[PDB]
């Protein structure tokens, strides 16, 4: 299925919020998101179907 | 999250430069059931509905460990690691698995005491260390019983080794407990749905329960939940009247920060910075993620200020005046009585799934606003 | 020539009053006016009849003779007029209809172990809103009674959570059968 | 996918539960021989199926654990046909038929004649094995006193022209079984 997404931030350090679009088209998963778990301080994975996104910012992992 | 290719808005921030998202794009056949994760981070593990076990490193994206469904047992009721995140162990309901990862071997399979279908929960424990030369550690096995296992287990390269020690038969079912390791000592965290909320601990051979001091002006409520920082050994309890920041060891309560009424099943902390200057625990900020009890809408407080503003004396590492002589900057900055900690609100819609950020630093989530089909 | 078109419009009424019996409460005479609206002798003259047997437990007995019938009546005009055409996903689909029908007639003490030994289809794109309702309402009062094999429960709730091809209402129940599937799991 | 050696054993295996079927109607039958013949029948075959659906009728107090392997053998075969069936209707008439004399044995009766009342009995053609005629006697014999009761609708007039029609195209063999069976044409008529 094509997927209208909405990522989102909201920083508590600068008090602030901001926005991004996700479209995912032809997703074959149906669920909602979670459980969910940090995998650390500036980033986080997330269930999707069997499929786990995996988000971050400032991170060394990308 | 496959699609046939992901977009999002092209960005004019650095603050959204260094933000960043990316699918792993190993996968189980079917959709995920529950997972574990490695203190180090490095290390992660996976299952899904077909059961079948995944595990993969983090910073170099390479594949680590695959296992399909028919080579595991029909029941499969739990899920444990080691804090290295070196090892592996799994909860059938007669026998558990012990299978290393970083180097795949079968370190060790073990038949175990069980009473189905209670609700199963768990916890590692390091022993006297000395990885990766030698190993040990001290399997908790919490039950809805009420019962807590608690289980030898000495490892070395040579080959898992086992033994029984120990069964805590703890009065009533339970709503939650915790591991929560000292550096100084281990101490493990019981609340009861009595609302009871005993400790176990190690003093080394001795492994001393003790009934922690819920005081007498709310003993009455049904707890939301306890929770608490590990690292901190501290222990933070939810209450409609007000959370505790109980002490440990030496133990006492201390202080209850002001909030609204919130949702079971919700409240938890973190923070910034960990550091251990002189004895002392202190972190840079501190925040705290709980679904609301009745508007129900996605909240996470927010308390110290920071950069340079303040610094948190967490509790004190000795309840005592104190002039010990080594650099202590956070002194440059200012001291934080509980007076001036001020939350900070943003609550949010809850079909916004989201969390706060482990150091407690930062918001992240999504949701579906809208779907389509390939038409 | 006509018959033909008389059983796709039918046809087309039933797959959209089946996917309506899971939102609201149907009655039978939503379906004995598709029965009418068919023809004698059709394909979906059958469907229809199973949709019956299946969507009004009150009205298994009857119905079930009135399958039975029409399935007495294909295979007399077949033979004496003979090889039989059936995949596997219309064979589950016979097969779980039957046993739930008999479970509604008591007999559960048999309408169990056949239940129990039900060849249960994969994940693929042909999956009929007949054979889907039956599969869900064969899983729903079959989910209690099967613990006494438990396999099919497992497998034929995965049935139904790997698919919909139609738009959520009704997100958070196919999230329900999802976590359902979980403490399924959890067993 | 058979190789050169089994296609033999399952030939021999053919004509040796053919001659106990028939050998059951005059003589006294058991299953030690029915093992020696599903041993020597090739470990994936539609003669195992064949074995198996004679054991289940030829021995009684084994029909609970004969069905058994009688449906492993059968949710097998279907096990592997997908990772299209094609049925004859005497197949699916002796697989019916079969069930409901096994369920009967059991102790369902009421859902054993109404199964049996439900079997499709083909009209009369060259598909007509030892098998499927044991099978159809003694499945008339546990079923006539029962089915016989209730008139209006039932099938004991056309299953016993089906045994009838069957002994004269294959078995030739004597007045015996045919003495019997013209009496069953007796029980038939006068009911």
């Amino acid at each position: 299925e094509t997927q209208v997404w909405e990522v989102w931030m909201y920083s508590q350090s600068e008090k602030k919020h901001r926005s991004k679009s996700l479209k995912m088209y032809n997703s074959l998963i149906i669920a909602d998101p979670g459980p969910s778990l940090a995998v650390s301080d500036r980033c986080v994975a997330i269930v999707l179907g069997n499929y786990v996104a995996l988000v971050g910012y400032g991170s060394e992992i990308f | 999250g496959w699609s046939d290719h992901d977009e999002l808005s092209t960005d004019t921030t650095l603050h959204e430069e260094k933000f960043r998202i990316e699918p792993v794009p190993v996968h189980h056949q079917l959709d995920i059931l529950k997972i574990a994760v490695s203190e180090n981070y490095k290390t992660f593990a996976s299952v899904g509905l077909d059961r079948c076990l995944v595990v993969w490193d983090l910073r170099q994206w390479c594949t680590k460990l695959v296992l399909s469904k028919e080579q595991m047992p029909r029941t499969l009721k739990a899920i444990a690691l080691d804090p290295q995140g070196n090892y592996v162990s799994l909860f059938s309901k007669d026998t558990l698995f012990i299978l290393n990862v970083e180097s795949p071997s079968l370190m060790l399979q073990h038949s175990y005491h069980c009473k189905p279908n209670s609700k199963l929960n768990v916890f590692w424990m390091p022993g006297t260390h000395k990885d990766d030369e030698w190993k040990n550690f001290e399997l908790v096995v919490v039950e809805s019983s009420g019962e807590i296992q608690v289980f030898s287990l000495t490892i070395e390269i040579e080959g898992a080794d086992i033994a029984l020690v120990e069964k805590f038969q703890l009065s009533s079912p339970i709503i939650k407990s915790i591991s929560i390791v000292s550096p100084t000592a281990n101490r493990i965290a019981c609340l009861t749905e009595s609302g009871e909320v005993t400790v176990y601990s190690k003093k080394g051979p001795v492994w001393s329960p003790k009934i922690l001091s819920q005081n007498k002006n709310y003993l009455t409520e049904t707890k939301k939940d306890i929770y608490g920082i590990a690292m901190a050994d501290i222990l933070f309890l939810a209450r409609d009247s007000g959370v505790d920041m109980i002490d440990l060891k030496n133990d006492e309560l201390l202080h209850s920060f002001t909030l609204p009424p919130i949702k079971v099943n919700t409240f938890s902390v973190g923070v910034s910075n960990s550091r251990f200057v002189n004895g002392q625990f202190r972190v840079s900020s501190i925040s705290f993620c709980f679904t609301h009890a009745v508007t129900e809408k996605v909240l996470y407080y927010y308390y110290g200020n920071e950069s340079n503003e303040s610094y948190i004396i967490l509790n004190k590492w000795d309840q005592q005046p104190n002039l010990v002589d080594v650099h202590d900057p956070d002194n440059s900055l200012a001291s934080l009585t509980f007076d001036e900690l001020q939350e900070n609100i943003h609550e949010v819609e809850d079909a916004s799934e989201s969390v706060m950020s482990s150091d407690g630093l930062y918001i992240f989530g999504m949701r579906r606003k809208s779907s389509s089909g390939i038409s | 020539p006509l018959e033909v078109l008389a059983s796709w419009y039918a046809a087309d009424l039933l797959d959209a009053l089946l996917m309506e019996s899971l939102s609201r409460k149907v009655e039978i005479s939503e379906i004995e006016e598709i029965i009418s609206l068919c023809p004698k002798n059709s394909s979906i003259i059958r469907h229809a009849l199973l949709a019956k047997l299946v969507l009004f437990p009150e009205n298994t007995a009857d119905s079930l003779n009135e399958v039975l019938a029409a399935y007495k009546n294909t295979l007399d005009l077949c033979s004496q007029d003979s090889v039989l055409k059936i995949n596997l996903s219309k064979l589950f689909t016979l097969h779980s209809c039957l046993s739930l029908a008999l479970q509604r007639l008591g007999y559960g003490d048999v309408s169990k172990r056949m239940y129990q030994e039900i060849f249960v289809p994969d994940s693929d794109a042909d999956i009929t809103p007949l054979s889907f309702i039956i599969s869900w309402t064969a899983l729903n009062t079959f989910a209690p009674i099967c613990t006494s094999e438990n396999d099919v429960v497992e497998k034929m709730a995965m049935y139904v959570r790997t698919a919909i091809g139609t738009l959520k209402i009704q997100d958070l129940k196919l999230s329900r059968k999802l976590i359902n599937s979980c403490i399924d799991i959890g067993s």
